[PDB]
């Protein structure tokens, strides 16, 4: 239809549920105010140079007020589960702890007793819990049940089952084929009529739901008791933490602190403690014994669990709907029932993955080991048994047998293995085993003469030096072989203690950021102030005789930071602007680095005490993001890694440490990621998989694994409710390449299937967008598409973000993120801080200039605003007051004005419950993430009461809403024929769904359209009655058996593993676009569009 | 560039001297060296390449599957259809793999026809260097290189994965024997046909070099070799039938070795921009790497008793399974220090100078090994510590 | 030949019937060397590598060329390559005397027709005086190689030849019923196969008595290996069974599944196989393989595959750990602790280099 434009095309899809050019934009004032602008913000005149096209032809919908039809969609999903939940909620018969029981169910809350579990809950609705051993098996050992009755299982009969003990191999390894056999209680009940929804708190119940979903079909839906909590009674990152310290052991605890326990404290409050848990933790680690203790108590665990379920629940709904939406609720119902494919490959993609981190370390070690070796030695100096020896000697320790008791006074028939030393238990030593042969000697000649004379010579050499019984029982040399130092002791995966070994940095000569010194091993770095102060090595004739005399290691250690000295200074100009142990700067003085002082966010210097000889040193920054102590680590995660890739760092002459820092840099991300990743373990489809020879056509080894892992996506969670899967909802491409420098691909791969999904850009930036514009009168705007302006212009909008940095000519990926940030919570100080660090010397003052400015430009007129934030002027003006929703709906409870609210009270939250609140900001942002923080650069998307939080969360809370529709509509439409498949994703700005191959094109429309709607709908509530083209037809909808954003990619890196998509499995298939996709599907389906393509 | 040239002389000169490269002259110059118009390698030369073949060889032999082209035959007399002469020069194998093939079907009878393995061994093949012509007679000259070819007759499925499997393994082998293995990449530069199999290279002081190779020319040459009615035996899957695939054989090059001594001391730049210039350097071979493990030593009197028992160590040592340099001779030439230097310039791990301190200072395994650990060693434990040394060192 | 037919079995040499003749085999012209031969060969040569090479580290591995430009010739007197490097390596040991420079190079002679003789060579250089002493004895040395603490090598002949243009040294032969054959030929070029080759300022070469500069003598210790196994290939033979000198036997042991039978037992055997391989012992499993192949129709192949032992891993072991094994000489089926089996063999092995 047509092509109309008081702005951006809208055409004829509208006619059905909207109007294309239909928004009642009022005459001169309204149409003009918006226009008067941009003469100031410089946008119009040329905006009239568009690339407008689209031909839209779709009739799938009916309703009056799209949302009216949205609440309907929400209605269907929400209802069947509302009904089965209803009855679980009003249920009358409390708890019945009978004796206890054993495995698979039956019942037993009883007039008397139990049994009859041949098969599962005919219950129609219940709750459940699950335990899993440190037998580490992610598999079960008991599952607790309420409304009807159900039960515990094979943990505790498991304990009399085979295979030998702990830490190697054993049976549960083969318990991986246990999955299919086990189920999750079948996993299901029937899918025939009413399906029990399940209200629980968090994970691994998410594991009861580790098996309830998986077979790819199932109308069970759940919802956290912890999620909702977050949702209703939740607290912010920093506020809660401050709130936590003071709270257990001053305004509005009503703390509602995630987990269960602290929430029950707020909802109900009695029997409020932990029936169980002092146990189960005093060794969420000891088993074999477990059953004993279990039999007696595990019923306890159960029950405690129940109350929670019951206590949060019967009270958790009402207040939830006290913030009343159908959609929010239904959208989260499916979010929880998410899925993730996997194949034979995860473990392998993951195991090849594991092989590399080692190589790497193993390798820097030798490098290291060697470089340190070379170094220390080449410096002929002083006297042996001291000085650089000390260094080389500690790190390298080996061939020791001194101690640790064990066996002794008992042991059986030695195989020439006889540890000496050995002290307390080991010394009820007795006679035996030493003598010589009749037998024979090897060569006839002087050889025997000599050979045999040698042992004589040697043998006696023993009667010679040292003590004689060391000989009895010869050693075998504990361990290693070359130059390496051994802290071991600690098993905790991914560890390399030779770097914590202070000293490594003087070795690995390192200064160069702020240009130089070399460093001190872990604190700060020297400079060149040939004092005339600092140094009075001076003289005269005195110095001659006495300097040499020395007195203390100091004059020798001093002489060293002094040779070290002139050289550091000469050495600095040369590279910057380019010996008997006292030649290599770092090493000498540094001996023992780098000492007292404080991290103290020291842009500064150390007023003596510290401070000796010719050069001054700046106790290297920074540490806020670290938060509390002295730098301590050169490779310290956080700031430091950033600078390794950073502009400044060291290893001056060659490959050396660059290789080193560079190497480690590669693996850091994986270390930590590592554990969490390897951990999900998994379950698999054995034979009762996808039928129809569907299994057949896809192509399939049949010698591979086709199971899948499911991660707890906290329904809600977050105060924004966004998501709660560190590992999986923290997906990333691979900028800092390497193992798990994303296993994303491997993630999905079922044969007969493929996954439709996509990415909406600034799904967040745009929301912020119309919001303001819409309230700056006509929603066209300024920042937001007013200022996002029509612009894309060849490269694209990042070129706009680019505009932000070019005026202020600078990198953009570093500039873009901070606006997002500006968009979020505060501005002013935060820019200076972050910008400063990532930036350099302009110092606080210049930082000021820039921070203030950037903020000035998008929000810098008097009282509160001009530039770009009439919206925030509204987020702020609408939200510094009462409690609210986000113009769309749903309420975010904790509140500055609103925490305060029955007027001005009690010192007014101290007036520093608010000042302690002044302190959280910046720290909180570099903290926000527990895993990695602010992310890696090149992408990096991660973001007490008062604006900041609140304001930041509006956008966020509102992008949650966003997610739910995409979802609600899609779920809806899948039902709506052309059936397809699954998923919840809701990852970042990505939302992937699974589909059979066919109707994979079909879903494409779904998504497409679903967004149009979402988008469409947003404006009507938010702003009013209309919206544009560009957004409408996304970018394109992506289809592939792989999981990476923007298909062709190929993902070399994991630097390892990297034959990748060659190393193979899959390899990239495009996302159709909007125009194309519609061509094949032609007006969607039933079974009608069908033949031709 | 001038610094790069100096590094080369250092790493080459040391090779002429200290005997690693038998021949001297222009036929040796980098370019020529790589072509092969060189006279050869020192004994040292042999010990390393042998260790290598040997060391590399062990890995190859291990898994459930393993065999040989069995022979490796310069050979090849014959006319027309098999190989096609293109240009000019000679008749000495150019495909250790080719032969490996005739042996194929029988290699097939092997393992019960069961298998889908890798049939191979090591031997010398010849390369000619013919930049370009015109001047006089024509097509003269010849270069030589000792290769390792592993063939594999793989199903359509061992396929890309089995090829890719190799990628993996090979790479970990190098790093294993590499002092700074980051100079060992792979590319996938070629073919609009047969598809993948990547080329390998080393990062010399002047860029990359082609080393090993890796193709998947899955079952295309056998059809070439053994015509059929669409004949013969296909080969077993395990109850089905298939025509066996290609196995990419990194060639050899003496070069792999050639890059190692590089890696080791390659490590030029090492101290090119760091510390004071006392850059005497040392070459560095992973222990298993080095041709010689240690230089026995002996000094003072009686001159013999000590030359003796060194005599003594050697055998004991010789016997154990340790390469040695006997230093009785050694007391003669030089003065202590340059011994060190030579040795370090030699890679010989540690050195023990049995002198007055040796019996008469009754005992002592006298010190040497670097990072300057001149710690006294009662001769034995240590001797048998070295036995350990190898073991752990090797392992990784 | 009786052995001839068994000899190929699963080809222990590449070549059909008429392809390989007891003359083409003596010509190496045969279609080529086969499977099991190599192990032996790599095995053989290697033990020689010890023979003279490992024993008294007075000598070293020299690397001589295979081809020659200019007059375009073939590698026939591998004894030559050494010549060129003498000067090259002389510098090695100050200037002392004497020693050699071993190099097992596949030399030549391709009889018209052609073939390749693998061979190995040693080139020691002794002075005139104690030349003869440090000469006749030499025979003695490896006299024992091949004999190497014999089985049937109670039949290794040696003949003396007057003369020739070298100054003599004797040849080597083996007791071939059909027709004896020359195995190695040691010379005594006490004279010049240098001199001209390395003329001019003779004082540049030469060696020493102990204090006096002199030009040493020239020697040859070659006969070619390629077939050196061909011979040893006969002491063996005398139901079908082929016994062999342990340390030599290309492979060392074998095994398959049994009683278990499917799955795990088989997997365990392979792992065991792998463990034995790590330190240094060849072997052969028969898993996945889908048939029992009997036990005496499969054991005759061990004979024919002149193996050495076996280890029938069974289920009467999964709860005890005891396999029933044999040997390929006298069958006295024994029982054994399948584990200590690691340091086992080494005995029968290391000590097999004894008697």
């Amino acid at each position: 239809r047509h092509n109309p434009l008081d702005i951006q095309m809208l055409s004829r899809g509208l006619h059905e549920q909207i109007f294309g050019q239909g928004g009642e934009m009022p005459g001169e004032a309204a149409v003009r105010r918006s226009v008067e602008h941009l003469q100031k913000h410089g946008l119009w005149g040329q905006p009239a140079v568009p690339l407008p096209d689209v031909e839209l032809r779709l009739p799938p919908l009916y309703g009056d007020n799209l949302d009216q039809h949205f609440r309907l969609l929400a209605q269907k999903q929400s209802l069947p589960y509302l009904e089965a939940a209803n009855l679980l909620l009003q249920a009358q018969l409390p708890p019945k702890p009978p004796a206890w029981a054993w495995a698979e169910g039956w019942t037993r809350y009883g007039p008397e007793g139990e049994a009859v579990p041949v098969a599962i809950p005919e219950e129609r609705a219940l709750v459940f819990d699950v335990e899993v051993c440190l037998a580490e098996g992610t598999c079960p050992t008991l599952a607790v049940a309420i409304s009807p009755s159900a039960w515990y299982s094979w943990c505790s009969q498991r304990l009399v089952e085979e295979r030998y003990s702990w830490t190697s191999q054993l049976s549960p390894a083969d318990l991986i084929p246990l999955e299919v056999p086990t189920g999750a209680s079948s996993p299901t009940q029937r899918d025939w009529q009413e399906q029990l929804v399940v209200g629980h708190n968090v994970s691994f119940d998410r594991a009861h739901i580790r098996e309830q979903y998986l077979i790819q079909g199932s109308r069970m839906r759940f919802l956290d008791t912890m999620s909702m909590h977050m949702a209703i009674s939740g607290l912010s990152s920093f506020q809660r933490s401050l709130w936590i310290a003071a709270k257990q052991g001053w305004d509005w605890l009503d703390i509602s602190s995630v987990n269960s326990n602290s929430l029950a404290e707020v909802h109900r409050l009695y029997v409020g403690g932990p029936p169980k848990e002092p146990r189960e933790l005093f060794v969420k680690g000891t088993m074999k014994d477990i059953r004993e203790n279990f039999q007696d108590l595990m019923q306890y665990c159960a029950q405690d669990v129940w109350a929670t379920h019951e206590v949060f629940q019967q009270q958790l709904p009402l207040f939830l709907e006290r913030c009343p939406h159908p959609v929010t609720l239904a959208g989260m119902l499916e979010m929880g029932v998410s899925y993730l494919p996997v194949n034979q490959n995860w473990e392998r993609y993951l195991a090849e993955a594991q092989g590399t981190y080692e190589e790497l370390q193993r390798e820097m070690k030798k490098s290291l080991m060697d470089l340190a070796n070379d170094a220390c030695q080449l410096l002929s100096g002083e006297r042996y048994k001291e000085d650089p020896w000390l260094w080389d000697l500690e790190w390298d320790l080996q061939e020791f047998k001194q101690k640790k008791a064990k066996k002794v006074k008992k042991e059986p028939a030695t195989a020439s293995k006889l540890p000496i030393e050995g002290a307390g238990a080991p010394g009820d030593p007795m006679d035996q085993e030493d003598l010589g042969p009749c037998s024979e000697e090897e060569e006839f000649q002087q050889d025997v003469m000599a050979r045999a004379c040698l042992q004589k010579l040697k043998g006696t050499t023993e009667l010679l030096p040292k003590r004689p019984q060391h000989l009895p029982g010869h050693p075998g040399w504990y361990r290693k072989l070359c130059p390496r130092l051994d802290d071991p002791a600690w098993t905790p995966g991914p560890s390399l203690l030779s770097l914590q070994m202070r000293v490594t940095p003087k070795l690995m000569a390192l200064t160069w950021d702020g240009f130089p010194l070399h460093y001190s091993e872990r604190h700060g770095w020297g400079y060149l102030v040939p004092g005339r102060r600092d140094n009075l090595a001076k003289l005269p004739t005195g110095t001659t005789l006495e300097s040499a005399g020395v007195v203390c290691p100091y004059r020798a250690i001093e002489s060293l930071y002094r040779k070290h000295c002139l050289e550091q200074g000469k050495q600095q100009l040369m590279p910057q602007e380019a010996a008997a142990v006292p030649g290599q700067p770092l090493a000498l003085t540094a001996r023992g680095g780098p000492k007292d002082t404080q991290p103290s966010y020291h842009h500064g210097n150390g007023p003596y005490n510290d401070v000796d000889i010719p050069g001054c040193w700046f106790f290297k920054l920074p540490h806020k993001d670290g938060n509390s102590c002295n730098v301590g680590s050169p490779f310290a995660k956080d700031f430091l890694p950033k600078m390794e890739d950073g502009t400044l760092q060291a290893g001056p002459g060659g490959a050396s440490g660059p290789r080193a820092l560079e190497i480690n840099k590669m693996i850091s991300f994986w270390r930590n990621a590592h554990k969490r990743i390897s951990s999900q373990m998994v379950v698999w489809l054995p034979r009762s998989a996808l039928p129809r020879a569907v299994i057949r056509h896809p192509d399939y080894d049949e010698e591979g694994l086709y199971g899948a892992i499911l991660p707890q996506v906290v329904t809600a969670g977050t105060i924004t409710r966004r998501a709660v899967e560190p590992t999986w909802l923290t997906a990333s491409n691979a900028r800092p390449d390497r193992v798990g420098s994303e296993l994303k691909a491997m993630v999905q791969a079922p044969p007969g299937y493929t996954l439709v999904g996509a990415d909406v850009d600034s799904q967040e930036l745009w929301i912020a967008a119309v919001l303001g514009d819409a309230h700056f009168a006509g929603m066209h705007g300024c920042t937001a598409f007013g200022w996002m302006t029509l612009q894309g212009r060849k490269s694209r909008g990042t070129d706009l973000h680019s505009k932000t940095a070019t005026t202020v000519g600078i990198s953009r990926e570093h500039a873009k993120i901070f606006n997002y940030g500006r968009i979020y919570g505060a501005g002013q100080p935060f820019a200076e801080r972050l910008l400063m660090q990532f930036n350099h010397r302009l110092t606080q003052q210049e930082a000021a200039e820039k921070a203030q400015q950037m903020y000035a430009a998008t929000k810098g007129l008097r009282w509160y605003r001009l530039s770009d934030e009439g919206e925030w002027l509204v987020r702020e003006l609408n939200l510094p007051v009462d409690r609210t929703e986000g113009g769309w709906i749903s309420l975010q409870d904790l509140r500055k004005v609103q925490r305060e609210t029955a007027r001005k009270s009690q010192w007014k939250k101290w007036e520093v419950v608010a000042e302690r609140a002044w302190k959280g900001g910046t720290e909180s942002e570099m903290f926000n993430k527990l895993e990695s923080i602010a992310t890696s650069d090149i992408p990096r998307t991660p973001v007490e009461e008062f604006m900041t939080s609140r304001v930041n969360w509006v956008v966020q809370s509102s992008a949650v809403d966003y997610l739910h529709l995409m979802l609600v509509a899609m779920k809806w439409l899948f039902e709506e024929f052309a059936i397809d498949g699954r998923f919840c994703i809701s990852i970042h700005d990505e939302v992937r769904y699974l589909v059979r191959e066919e109707d994979r094109y079909r879903a494409a429309l779904a998504l497409q359209i679903t967004n149009l709607l979402t988008r469409c709908m947003f404006a009507y509530k938010l702003g009013l009655n209309d919206l544009p083209q560009s957004v409408a037809f996304f970018s394109a909808v992506d289809i592939d058996r792989c999981l990476r954003k923007e298909v062709t990619m190929d993902c070399k890196t994991p630097s390892n593993p990297t034959g990748m998509e060659r190393r193979y499995g899959i390899p990239q298939g495009e996302a159709l676009d909007i125009y194309q996709i519609i061509e094949l599907t032609k007006g969607s389906l039933e079974k009608r569009s069908q033949p031709g393509p | 560039a001038p610094g790069s040239g100096e590094g080369s002389e250092a790493l080459l000169e040391i090779c002429q001297r200290r005997h690693f490269l038998s021949g001297s002259k222009q036929q040796l110059s980098r370019d020529s060296l790589l072509s092969g118009c060189h006279p050869g390698f020192g004994p040292l030369g042999v010990e390393l390449r042998k260790n290598l073949a040997a060391e590399w060889w062990t890995s190859v032999v291990v898994f459930r599957e393993q065999v040989f082209p069995v022979d490796a035959l310069h050979h090849k007399p014959g006319p027309l259809l098999p190989g096609d002469s293109a240009f000019r020069s000679g008749k000495l194998r150019e495909n250790l793999l080719h032969g490996a093939l005739e042996h194929y079907v029988n290699c097939l009878d092997l393992v019960n026809k069961r298998l889908p393995y890798g049939l191979a061994q090591i031997g010398v093949c010849f390369h000619p260097v013919f930049d370009t012509k015109q001047i006089r007679n024509g097509v003269k000259s010849i270069g030589e290189k000792t290769e390792a070819s592993l063939v594999w007759f793989t199903p359509p499925r061992t396929s890309n994965q089995w090829l890719d499997f190799w990628l993996r393994h090979r790479l970990q082998w190098w790093r294993k024997f590499a002092m700074s293995p980051s100079n060992f990449s792979s590319s996938d530069c070629q073919d609009e046909e047969g598809r993948k199999g990547n080329k390998l290279y080393y990062n010399f002081p002047w860029g990359k070099e082609l080393i090993e190779t890796l193709w998947n020319l899955g079952d295309h040459e056998l059809l070439h070799m053994y015509p059929g009615n669409v004949s013969k035996l296909h080969g077993r899957d395990g109850r089905k039938n298939v025509v066996p695939c290609v196995l990419s054989v990194n060639g050899d090059l003496d070069r792999g070795m050639l890059a190692y001594l590089y890696d080791s001391f390659q490590l030029t730049e090492n101290s090119f921009t760091r510390k004071k210039n006392l850059h005497r350097k040392v070459l560095k071979l992973h222990p298993c790497l080095a041709p010689i493990k240690v230089a026995l030593d002996v000094g003072r009197g009686p001159t013999l008793e000590l030359r003796q028992v060194c005599q003594g160590l050697f055998n004991e040592l010789l016997e154990n399974g340790i390469s040695v340099w006997p230093g009785y001779l050694e007391t003669m030439q030089s003065s202590l220090e340059q011994l060190y230097s030579k040795y370090d310039e030699m890679s010989i791990l540690f050195t023990v100078l049995v002198t007055e301190t040796t019996l008469e200072n009754g005992l002592i395994h006298l010190r040497s090994r670097d990072t300057t650990m001149k710690e006294m060693m009662h001769i034995s434990k240590l001797k048998d510590f070295l036995i350990k040394y190898i073991s752990s060192a090797k392992n990784v």
